[PDB]
C-alpha cells in the first residue's frame, strides 16, 4: 500500500504493541491497554516516566524504502468442523448438449 | 526485575523513538540542503535540535540505571559507549562560556576575512582575489609575503582565543574521573573487557607510537626528488641544498602539500593527451555518471539501490532561481531511506568524487540489521574507509579503456608512460608530514603538563625537527598557529586520517589473491571477481558489535596493520624513487633559515 496508508504530516493512526510481558497463544485478541511498566509500582499518578505504557504508533511518510513502507495484510484460516459445509469453492458448468 | 530485562525493555523503546527523531531530524537536515528558503532556516535548526531536544534530558535518563550486573555485551556497548556527559555534571554557565567562544572560534573564522593593508582600492578576499595572483606570478613582492599575510591580518586577532581553549580542557576532563578529556574523543577507542580481541589499556603506546616508524624511511625517498624540484621559477631565494618554504600550499592553512603536481607539470602549455574529457564528444549526461556507478557495484556483486533513489536525489543543478546548497554530502536517513546530496554537472570531474562516495551509502545499507545505537562506524574513519579503497579504484585502464574512450590507431608504446605515473606520487605521503606534529599537541598537556611560559615555545620547533617545513619570517607568541586550521576550529580529532591511509590496503590486496595478476600490476579492476563476489559480504555488516580493532579479521586474520601491501602496488613508483638519492640534501640541518 503505498498511496494508501501514507501521510507527509504523520500517519499516527496505526498503532501496535511493542511491549508485552506475557506470551501468546493462537487467535488471541489484545485490545486491553494495561500499563506496562519496568518499575516496581503500581504506577503511580496515570502515566509518565518508567510508566512505558505498551501502545506505541507508526511514523509512514511516502518516501520510505522497502521494509518499512506499510503493507496490508490478511489471512484467510480455514477450519473443518462437525456442522455441514456451507462455504465453497466455485463449480463451473458446461453447455446443454 | 533484573537489570539485564530492564536493560532491553528500556533500549528497544530508546531505539523505536530513536528512529523517529533520526528521521524528523533528518528531514530538516534534507530539506534544507536542497531548497534554501528564509522560512526552510527557521524550520531546519528548531527540528534538527529535536532530537537533541528529547536526548539531552534522555540520555540522563537512559544512564539512570547504573548497569552493574549487565551480562550481555550487547545492549552494555549500546548505552555505555555513548553516556553523554555534559553540562548537567559540573556548571550551566561555564559551559554556556564555551558555547560563547565556540562562536568565535569557529563562524567569525569561517570564510575568512583578508583586507588588504597596502592599499584601500585593492577590495580582494581569500577565494575572491588571492587565488589568481598565486597561480601565476614570477616576482617576488607578494609570494612569500603570503603566507605570514595572514598572520599580520588575522594571525593577531585570534590571541585570547589561544590560552582559554586549552585551559578549560583540564575542568573539563575532571567530570566521570577519567584521565583526558581526549577520552570523550577515545570513547570508542576504550575497548576493554572482552578476551583478546580488543586493545588493552598499556597497549596505547605501543597502538599509537609504533606504527609511524614504518612510514617514515618511505618520506625519505620523496624528501630528496620533490624538493628539488623547484627549479622552474623560484630565483634567488631557496637554493637546491636547503629546505622548501611555506607558501606552496595552495590554501592558507595548506594541511598538505599534494598540489604541488601542477608545479611540476613538464608541459603546462602543451598537453600531451587527455583521457578525461573523452566523454564530451560523446555527450553522456549525468544519468550515465549514476547508471555506472551501482553497475560498478553490480560486477562486484553489492546490491542496487532502492527504487526511491533515482527521483529524491540530486542528479541535476537547481541554479539560482531555486536556491539550493552544493555541499557533496552522502546521507543515510534511516528507515531504509537511501539518498545522496552531490554537484552532478556535465562535466567528468565528478565522477572519481562520486564513485568515492558511493560506496558510503552501500556501506549505510550494510548495518541495516542493527538499530541506530550501532548504526556508525566502528571508528571515526571507517565511514570513509570504504570510500577511499574504491576511490583509486575508479581511474584504472580496465575500466576507461574498455567502453571506448582510448583510440585503437595508437600503438602501445612503453616509452609514453612517464607521465601517467606522475600524478599519484605526491598524494598518498603529501599530508603525513602534517600527521605527526599535530598528534603531539593536545593528547598528554591537560593534565598539568603546560604551564603559562611554554604555551607556544614548545609548538614552534616541532615544524622543523622531523617534518621540514621552515618559516621564512620569524615569529613570537602573537602568531598563534591552529586558531588558523579548519578542523581544530571545531575539535576535529586527527585520529580519523591517521587509521584512513593504513586501513585500505590490507583489503585492496585481497582484489588479486591467486598471483597478484595475469602478468604486472598496472591494471587492477573488479570486473567480474565472482571470488571477490561474496568475499566481502560478511566483511562490511558486522559494524560495532565488533569494534575497530579486528574489523579486520573477516578475510584476512591480521591482527594490527602494516605498509607491506602498500608495496606490490607501487612497484613502477618504489624504483622511480630508490635510484634517485644521489645528489640531493643528506641529513638534515635544525637551523637552515631562508632568511
Ligand atoms: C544479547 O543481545 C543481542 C542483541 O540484543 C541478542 O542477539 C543476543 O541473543 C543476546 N544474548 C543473550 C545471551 O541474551
Ligand atoms: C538494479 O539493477 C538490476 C540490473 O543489474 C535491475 O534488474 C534492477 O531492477 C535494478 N534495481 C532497481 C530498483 O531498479
Ligand atoms: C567471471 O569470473 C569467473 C571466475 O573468475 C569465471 O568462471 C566466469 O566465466 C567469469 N564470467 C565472465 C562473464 O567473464
Ligand atoms: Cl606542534
Ligand atoms: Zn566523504
Amino acid at each position: 500500500s503505498n498511496k494508501l496508508d501514507s501521510k507527509v504530516s504523520g500517519n499516527y493512526n496505526y498503532l501496535y504493541r511493542l511491549f508485552r510481558k506475557s506470551n501468546l497463544k493462537p487467535f488471541e485478541r489484545d485490545i486491553s491497554t494495561e500499563i506496562y511498566q519496568a518499575g516496581n509500582k503500581p504506577c503511580n499518578g496515570v502515566a509518565g516516566f518508567n510508566c512505558y505504557f505498551p501502545l506505541r504508533s507508526y511514523s509512514f511518510r511516502p518516501t520510505y524504502g522497502v521494509g518499512h513502507q506499510p503493507y496490508r495484510v490478511v489471512v484467510l484460516s480455514f477450519e473443518l468442523l462437525h456442522a455441514p459445509a456451507t462455504v465453497c469453492g466455485p463449480k463451473k458448468s458446461t453447455n446443454l448438449v | 526485575s533484573t537489570i539485564e530485562e530492564q536493560a532491553k525493555t528500556f533500549l528497544d523503546k530508546f531505539n523505536h523513538e530513536a528512529e523517529d527523531l533520526f528521521y524528523q531530524s533528518s528531514l530538516a537536515s534534507w530539506n534544507y540542503n536542497t531548497n534554501i528558503t528564509e522560512e526552510n532556516v527557521q524550520n531546519m535548526n528548531n527540528a534538527g535540535d529535536k532530537w537533541s531536544a528529547f536526548l539531552k534530558e534522555q540520555s540522563t535518563l537512559a544512564q539512570m540505571y547504573p548497569l552493574q550486573e549487565i551480562q550481555n555485551l550487547t545492549v552494555k556497548l549500546q548505552l555505555q559507549a555513548l553516556q553523554q556527559n555534559g553540562s548537567s555534571v559540573l556548571s550551566e554557565d561555564k559551559s554556556k562560556r564555551l558555547n560563547t567562544i565556540l562562536n568565535t572560534m569557529s563562524t567569525i573564522y569561517s570564510t575568512g576575512k583578508v583586507c588588504n593593508p597596502d592599499n584601500p582600492q585593492e577590495c580582494l578576499l581569500l577565494e575572491p582575489g588571492l587565488n589568481e595572483i598565486m597561480a601565476n606570478s614570477l616576482d617576488y613582492n607578494e609570494r612569500l609575503w603570503a603566507w605570514e599575510s595572514w598572520r599580520s591580518e588575522v594571525g593577531k586577532q585570534l590571541r585570547p582565543l589561544y590560552e582559554e581553549y586549552v585551559v578549560l580542557k583540564n575542568e573539563m576532563a575532571r567530570a566521570n574521573h577519567y584521565e583526558d578529556y581526549g577520552d570523550y574523543w577515545r570513547g570508542d577507542y576504550e575497548v576493554n573487557g572482552v578476551d583478546g580481541y580488543d586493545y588493552s589499556r598499556g597497549q596505547l603506546i605501543e597502538d599509537v607510537e609504533h606504527t609511524f616508524e614504518e612510514i617514515k624511511p618511505l618520506y625519505e625517498h620523496l624528501h630528496a626528488y620533490v624538493r628539488a624540484k623547484l627549479m622552474n621559477a623560484y630565483p634567488s631565494y631557496i637554493s637546491p641544498i636547503g629546505c622548501l618554504p611555506a607558501h606552496l600550499l595552495g590554501d592558507m592553512w595548506g594541511r598538505f602539500w599534494t598540489n604541488l603536481y601542477s608545479l611540476t607539470v613538464p608541459f603546462g602549455q602543451k598537453p600531451n593527451i587527455d583521457v578525461t574529457d573523452a566523454m564530451v564528444d560523446q555527450a553522456w549526461d549525468a544519468q550515465r555518471i549514476f547508471k555506472e556507478a551501482e553497475k560498478f557495484f553490480v560486477s562486484v556483486g553489492l546490491p542496487n539501490m532502492t527504487q526511491g533513489f533515482w527521483e529524491n536525489s540530486m542528479l541535476t543543478d537547481p541554479g539560482n532561481v531555486q536556491k539550493a546548497v552544493c555541499h557533496p554530502t552522502a546521507w543515510d536517513l534511516g528507515k531504509g531511506d537511501f539518498r545522496i546530496l552531490m554537484c552532478t554537472k556535465v562535466t567528468m570531474d565528478d565522477f572519481l568524487t562520486a564513485h568515492h562516495e558511493m560506496g558510503h551509502i552501500q556501506y549505510d545499507m550494510a548495518y541495516a540489521a542493527q538499530p541506530f545505537l550501532l548504526r556508525n562506524g566502528a571508528n571515526e574513519g571507517f565511514h570513509e574507509a570504504v570510500g577511499e579503497i574504491m576511490s583509486l579504484s575508479a581511474a584504472t585502464p580496465k575500466h576507461l579503456k574498455s567502453i571506448g574512450l582510448l583510440s585503437p590507431d595508437f600503438q602501445e608504446d612503453n616509452e609514453t608512460e612517464i607521465n601517467f605515473l606522475l600524478k599519484q606520487a605526491l598524494t598518498i605521503v603529501g599530508t603525513l608530514p602534517f600527521t605527526y606534529m599535530l598528534e603531539k599537541w593536545r593528547w598528554m598537556v591537560f593534565k598539568g603538563e603546560i604551564p603559562k611560559d611554554q604555551w607556544m615555545k614548545k609548538w614552534w620547533e616541532m615544524k622543523r625537527e622531523i617534518v621540514g617545513v621552515v618559516e621564512p619570517v620569524p615569529h613570537d607568541e602573537t602568531y598563534c598557529d591552529p586558531a588558523s586550521l579548519f578542523h581544530v576550529s571545531n575539535d576535529y580529532s586527527f585520529i580519523r586520517y591517521y587509521t584512513r591511509t593504513l586501513y585500505q590496503f590490507q583489503f585492496q590486496e585481497a582484489l588479486c589473491q591467486a598471483a597478484k595478476h595475469e602478468g604486472p600490476l598496472h591494471k587492477c579492476d573488479i570486473s567480474n571477481s565472482t571470488e571477490a563476489g561474496q568475499k566481502l559480504f560478511n566483511m562490511l555488516r558486522l559494524g560495532k558489535s565488533e569494534p575497530w580493532t579486528l574489523a579486520l579479521e573477516n578475510v584476512v586474520g591480521a591482527k594490527n596493520m602494516n605498509v607491506r601491501p602498500l608495496l606490490n602496488y607501487f612497484e613502477p613508483l618504489f624504483t622511480w624513487l630508490k635510484d634517485q638519492n644521489k645528489n640531493s640534501f643528506v641529513g638534515w640541518s635544525t637551523d637552515w633559515s631562508p632568511y
